[PDB]
């Protein structure tokens, strides 16, 4: 609704607003389509920014601002 | 006819058929229903020429045709076709179309998601990566064709699934206009 | 999970070996026929623990030969994808590690291996460790792995780990 | 087709019985002495080589009382055989672990009750 779309695949904003954002530790948002991607190959880094990931390390984070899901994420742990 | 009608059919007719579409649909929208003999004559187009063209229409559903009967006034039979705009076919094939759009552009992110990496440069035949560890070679230590004895290659399978993508999503992007038509049209 | 389970084979004894100790040389046979042999279906048979029933021997017109259908009792393993099991690495290169997991072998490409580790080729035995050393994986070693699929040719399974994964490597 | 973590497999090895790596132990040592006995005869395949070393490794219980002990008591809580089998083979330390390395072992015992079960299993459990 709000969100204009992410920089890797932003078709699914305008498809349909059921879907929600994946969080990764690279504060970067990527999105359903984009997992499917980097599960057949690559999945140990960032599609663009490269930084290293365990695999998909996705998890469902439904807020528009990354700074504030991985803060989130930083809340719980710390 | 609400005139959020005619400008879909209008922008989806010029975006995706040519200026002989165009023209007859405006025809079609500018008269709720005319003569195949009078878009003819009006068009100046020969009777296959627009008649492919209208069968094209027809292929799309997006207008219908009636037949009328009548004698003329010496007497001869006359057959005329009346043809007029569907805008609700219209709107519905145009929604599948695109739709179908996203299946076939998911189909595409897929095929670029299944595309085979693995290739050899002999035969120029492309290799799974399920399968090239079956054709893995130990006494030589890598990849290597079966039928070519040959070394195979790798690297070259991400410049189709790069290429593909920027068509695949730049037609995302493009597509917004008629999907903003769409949602003021789906009354 | 190892699996004991009854398996179906037919003997084709030859009549050579007719008479005397007959069902003595069709156990031999089995066991000669059956063990060290693999099947994509069941995976590596280990050992006939028993034998449920030795079938009445059909003589096989022409051929001569008296094919006996017998029903034993067998050990097996077969790796399932989804499931982490125990494993020991055998081989470690730059490509990936190479593990045994009883009679099947795995391999964890480097695209699976955790992102924290490295391979240290200037080590004699050749290493991943992680940045901070607190672990690091070798050769014949105790590791836990995520079978991501199951692969069977020429009579062989080989399987893919992933140490992706929380409670995966060295254990 | 097949997934352990989904509880999903084919009916080939669904009245299949689970072994463990140390049951399994116990059956090649029997068949090693077979074999050892009535010398002259053919000698073991490597697949028997290897799957022996494998499992006499990972062996968690070298005494057949413990065994026997572990199996009738597992056998009494409301848990599947593969559970089971899981569970006394893989003997994880704690409750967290066990519903982190099994997905399906949730909802089946309560934390105390799992714990309890996996304190046990240690308790039975020799070390060397
Ligand atoms: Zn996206
Ligand atoms: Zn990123
Ligand atoms: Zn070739």
């Amino acid at each position: 609704m709000d969100d204009q779309g992410c920089p890797r695949c932003k078709t699914t904003k305008y498809r349909n607003p059921s879907l929600k954002l994946m969080v990764n530790v690279c504060g970067h948002t990527l999105c359903e389509s984009c997992v499917d991607l980097l599960f057949v190959r690559g999945a140990g880094n960032c599609p663009e920014c490269g930084t290293p990931l365990r695999k998909s390390n996705f998890r469902v984070q439904l807020f528009e601002d990354p700074t504030v899901d991985k803060e989130v994420e930083i809340r719980k742990k710390v | 006819v609400p005139a959020a009608l005619k400008r879909l059919a209008k922008y989806v007719i010029r975006g995706f058929y040519g200026i002989e579409h165009a023209l007859a649909l405006d025809i079609l929208i500018r008269n709720s229903c005319v003569k195949e003999e009078d878009m003819l004559e009006l068009l100046k187009f020969d009777r296959k020429q627009l008649r492919s063209v209208l069968n094209n229409l027809k292929g799309d559903k997006f207008i219908k045709c009636r037949m009328r009967v009548e004698t003329a006034a010496d007497g001869k039979t006359t057959r005329h076709n009346y043809y007029f705009i569907n805008y609700r076919t219209l709107v519905n094939v145009v929604k599948y179309k695109l739709d179908h759009m996203r299946r076939r552009i998911e189909t595409d992110e897929r095929d670029s998601t299944n595309r085979a990496s693995f290739k050899c440069p002999v035969c120029s035949s492309t290799f799974t990566d399920l399968e090239a560890n079956q054709l893995f070679d130990p006494m030589t230590g890598t990849f290597r064709c079966t039928f070519c004895h040959t070394e195979v290659e790798e690297d070259e399978s991400a410049m189709p699934k790069k290429d593909a993508r920027t068509l695949l999503a730049r037609f995302n992007e493009q597509i917004e206009p008629i999907y903003a038509l769409l949602r003021e049209t789906e009354d | 999970m190892f699996y004991h389970i009854s398996l179906e084979h037919e003997i084709l004894l030859h009549p050579r070996y007719f008479g005397p100790n007959l069902l003595n040389t069709v156990k031999q046979k089995l066991f000669t026929e059956v063990e060290g042999t693999c099947t994509g279906k069941y995976g590596f048979v280990i050992a006939v623990t028993t034998i449920d029933n030795i079938g009445a021997g059909v003589i096989q017109p022409g051929r001569g030969f008296v094919l006996y259908p017998v029903k034993y009792k067998a050990i097996v393993f077969r790796p399932f994808k989804g499931e982490v099991v125990d494993a020991v690495v055998t081989q470690v290169n730059k490509v990936g590690l190479f593990t045994e997991i009883g009679p099947m072998s795995c391999f964890i490409s480097r695209h699976s291996i955790p992102s924290e580790m490295e391979f240290d080729p200037n080590s004699n035995p050749p290493c991943y460790k992680t940045m901070d050393e607190d672990i690091v994986i070798q050769q014949d070693d105790e590791i836990r792995l995520k079978i991501v699929g199951t692969r069977v040719d020429k009579n062989d399974i080989f399987a893919i780990g992933s140490l992706m994964d929380d409670y995966l490597g060295l254990v | 087709e097949e997934d352990a973590s989904q509880l999903i497999f084919p009916k080939e090895f669904e009245t299949a019985e689970t072994l463990l790596n140390s049951e399994v132990h116990m059956l090649l040592e029997h068949r090693k002495q077979q074999n050892e006995s009535a010398e002259d005869e053919q000698e073991l395949s490597e697949v028997f080589m290897k799957t022996l070393n494998y499992t006499a490794r990972f062996s968690r219980f070298k005494n057949r009382e413990t065994i026997a002990s572990v199996r009738s008591l597992l056998l009494q809580k409301k848990l599947h055989k593969f559970e089971l089998a899981c569970l006394a083979n893989l003997c994880p330390e704690t409750a967290e672990e066990s519903k982190a390395l099994i997905p399906s072992l949730e909802g089946r015992f309560e934390d105390e009750e799992l714990q309890q079960i996996l304190d046990d299993i240690q308790t039975k459990r020799s070390f060397q």
